[PDB]
């Protein structure tokens, strides 16, 4: 499929490397969330949040930064985005073990 | 009762003769009443269609019908004798309808008319294609669209190898004939697959 | 729609896909391949549980 | 006065005349009604198609498939190309009405085919609202564009009036036979008729009125044509579209 | 907003973009509907759809329907028949939709007042296709055209090429 998409793109108007990289990246290469997630507490991220549909990420991460002292936010839902916006209501960051 | 001249002559007739025979008019099967606007800018009145895009240009004393069906045009030809000024039909000559099916079968069929079907021998058409499996998974995920339970067999079911081969049927039918008469291009347009 | 079994079969016979060649053969509105029922029977007949 | 005829000039010089069932269907306001002794042999239907007049085929002397597939080849022989004829069918007549459109849709068949038959007629009664549209739409879609109805008296006359209002957009045609006609006799004067009607007629604008029935020397037929019939009864000019 | 106010004087934040099976079109149409992103989101999807003419007949072949996201939200806020869930599931139809609702998210954060290009986040975390909007953010939004682009083009590819493999959802069992 990576050849698919190079032969898509050059035939379009758009570039090719990164159209191949991308394919690669995102249809044959694993995945690795638990150090990338460590990568991220490692820069310093305080907080993190998942602006992808609804909330699978926050579920998903929740067990991944449960005892780092990470804050976690929804994003594009109701109530993710009146955690954000409102002063007295944000969410609670368990004490890091 | 706002335009003259062969424009209106078409525009009104309900009936044409198709090839030896009389059939709807193709302006009136587009859209029937009054739904064709005019205009008489430069004196060379024009009826056109929003919704099909139809038009209904003049070449001088003639009228001819220009329908976009995918990309392309297909023109029909209208002669008007001097019978047609009261009660008669417009007719539709034969070689008008052989140019107009000729262009709906290189539609059909690949990218134009002219020398790009294939060709007919003394009695046969032939073509020589590419064959890839996998294109029959692409096939089939197209075509078997079920419920849960069911699932595509492992091999391929026989409805595959008549893809590569429609140029040539098409070309067949561009070449049929009858007992003394063709079957391409009075009827094209309401050609259907029987079994 | 019925432009990808035009496209996956091979015949791009107008009146199953385009509005005005419907009308101009005489159809309301376009209709599907004969041969798209030919195989969706095959499929159906020769499908596994 | 409006609806008086007007007289127009053809391309090659011809002078003719301009009633709204001349405009409507391109042919003279003469009509040969369809007659089930006479107008069932092609030749005289073929020749006045031929002339640019409303020709009618009898559906009474067609009584079986042979004979009336018969009488369409030898009409699409002698017919020459462009032109095109109508056909009477009789409505109250359980088997040839079957035969010819109602069961064996062979009127319908012989259209798709590619017979020159641009138009039906209803006589011998009208059928009620339902079935009449129906047909209607039936026959306008096969590619027919002509359904005539020919009402005797006043009521059937009012039926087709609600018929007409039924479907404001696609026209109707009426023959309205007087009693002094031919063949079968209906006991209502023509002139009673299109006094009671007429208003009603007019009143809506789909409806063609052609009448008929005492119709002798084209003189009656001019005097009728352009409404100064009415004058004897003291009325205003009352002009019609067209006579059988 | 006291949370924001923090992130804006400064505090080490990041941004995690979500994956795939997630119903991106429910989430989209509240984004849409709450804020007002349609103008936007409609010139972008005209400009991707301009810049991929060419390849329209290869990739009519995987998407039964054609991919007009805004018309299905559109229909959604009016309480109109949507697309199947098995055809909104659909790769060529998934992973740019996804895309798409990211996309709405990050441009309705900043009209909220959540601007990520005066604090840049500290980390790009990308999940299993997140990586193109990490792509997408890791620049300006004068990218966005060409990766929804290429994004339709790759879930269109991976469906044609997962149906020609086994790889493809047989029946239930995904």
């Amino acid at each position: 499929g990576i050849d698919i998409v190079a032969g898509w793109a050059e035939k379009a108007g758009l570039d090719v490397a990164l159209a191949r990289e991308l394919a690669d990246a995102i249809l044959i290469r694993k995945v690795d969330w638990v150090d990338e997630i460590t990568r991220v507490h490692a820069a310093g991220a305080r907080w993190i949040l998942d602006l992808g549909p609804g909330d699978i990420l926050t579920r998903l991460t929740a067990p991944v930064i449960r005892g780092l002292g990470i804050g976690i936010v929804p994003a594009a839902t109701r109530g993710g985005q009146r955690n954000l916006f409102t002063v007295g209501a944000t969410p609670e960051v368990a004490r890091a073990w | 009762a706002d335009v003259a001249g062969p424009l209106a002559v078409v525009l009104d007739a309900p009936d044409v003769r198709w090839a030896g025979r009389t059939v709807t008019n193709p302006v009136h099967r587009i859209a029937d009443p009054a739904e064709w606007q005019v205009h008489d800018g430069p004196e060379n009145p024009r009826a056109t269609h929003s919704s099909t895009g139809a038009r209904l240009q003049t070449h001088g004393d003639d009228v001819a019908l220009s329908v976009p069906v995918s990309g392309t045009w297909v023109d029909i030809r209208f002669t008007l004798p001097a019978n047609t000024v009261d009660g008669g039909t417009p007719v539709i000559a034969t070689e008008d309808a052989t140019s107009a099916m000729r262009t709906v079968l290189a539609i059909a069929a690949g990218v134009d008319s002219p020398e790009f079907l294939p060709a007919v021998a003394n009695g046969t058409a032939t073509l020589t294609v590419d064959w890839h499996p996998e294109r029959v998974a692409d096939h089939t995920g197209v075509t078997a669209t079920f419920g849960e339970p069911l699932a595509p067999s492992l091999t391929n079911v026989p409805d595959a190898l008549v893809g590569p081969c429609w140029p040539a049927v098409f070309a067949a039918i561009g070449s049929a004939v009858t007992d003394t008469g063709e079957p391409v291009v009075e009827g094209l347009l309401s050609l259907v697959h029987l079994d | 729609d019925m432009r990808p079994f035009a496209v996956v079969s091979g015949d791009h016979n107008p009146i199953h896909t385009d509005r005005a060649a419907a009308l101009l053969a005489g159809l309301e509105s376009p209709i599907v391949h004969g041969m798209w029922l030919s195989a969706a029977a095959q499929h159906a007949v020769t499908a596994t549980d | 006065s409006s609806y008086a005829p007007t007289v127009v000039r053809l391309p090659d010089g011809r002078v003719k005349l301009s009633t709204k069932f001349t405009r409507l269907t391109g042919r003279s306001p003469i009509l040969l009604a369809g007659m089930t002794p006479t107008t069932v042999d092609a030749k005289i239907v073929a020749a006045a198609a031929n002339a640019g007049h409303w020709a009618e085929l009898a559906g009474g002397g067609q009584v079986t498939e042979e004979i009336f597939g018969n009488r369409i080849e030898q009409m699409a022989g002698l017919l020459e190309p462009g032109r095109t004829y109508q056909f009477n069918a009789l409505f109250l007549d359980p088997y040839l009405w079957k035969l010819q459109v109602g069961g064996k849709r062979l009127v319908q068949k012989a259209r798709q085919s590619g017979a020159a038959i641009d138009g039906v007629v209803i006589s011998a009664g009208i059928p009620d609202l339902d079935e009449a549209v129906e047909l209607i739409d039936e026959l306008g879609d096969i590619g027919i564009s002509h359904v005539v109805f020919k009402p005797g008296t006043i009521e059937q006359i009012r039926s087709v009036i609600r018929i007409a209002t039924e479907v404001p957009t696609k026209p109707v045609i009426m023959h309205v036979e007087g009693g002094r006609a031919g063949g079968h006799h209906s006991w209502e004067d023509l002139d009673d008729l299109l006094l009671a009607t007429y208003s009603e007629l007019r009143s809506r604008a789909n409806i063609t009125v052609c009448v008929g029935g005492g119709i002798g020397t084209p003189r009656r037929a001019a005097e009728y044509l352009s409404g100064r019939w009415a004058q004897a009864y003291g009325f205003p000019l009352m002009p019609i579209d067209g006579i059988l | 907003h006291a949370l924001v106010d923090r992130l804006m004087a400064g505090e080490p934040y990041a941004v995690a973009f979500g994956g795939q099976g997630s119903a991106w079109l429910e989430t989209l149409e509240e984004l849409v509907s709450a804020t007002g992103i349609e103008t936007e989101l409609a010139t972008l999807v005209g400009e991707a759809e301009l810049l991929l003419d060419p390849v329209t007949d290869e990739l009519i072949v995987v998407r039964p329907i054609g991919f007009e996201p805004l018309q299905w939200v559109r229909a959604l806020a009016a309480e109109d028949p949507v697309p199947s869930d098995k055809h909104l599931t659909s790769a060529a139809v998934s992973v740019p939709g996804v895309l798409l609702t990211q996309i709405a998210a990050t441009r309705a954060l900043a009209r909220q007042g959540m601007d990520l290009v005066a604090t840049p986040p500290v980390a790009m975390a990308g999940h299993s296709q997140g990586v193109l909007a990490v792509e997408a953010l890791k620049a300006g939004g004068a990218r966005d055209v060409e990766l929804f682009a290429l994004a339709q083009l790759i879930g269109a590819a991976g469906t044609l090429v997962a149906r020609r493999r086994g790889i493809s959802v047989l029946g239930d069992r995904p």
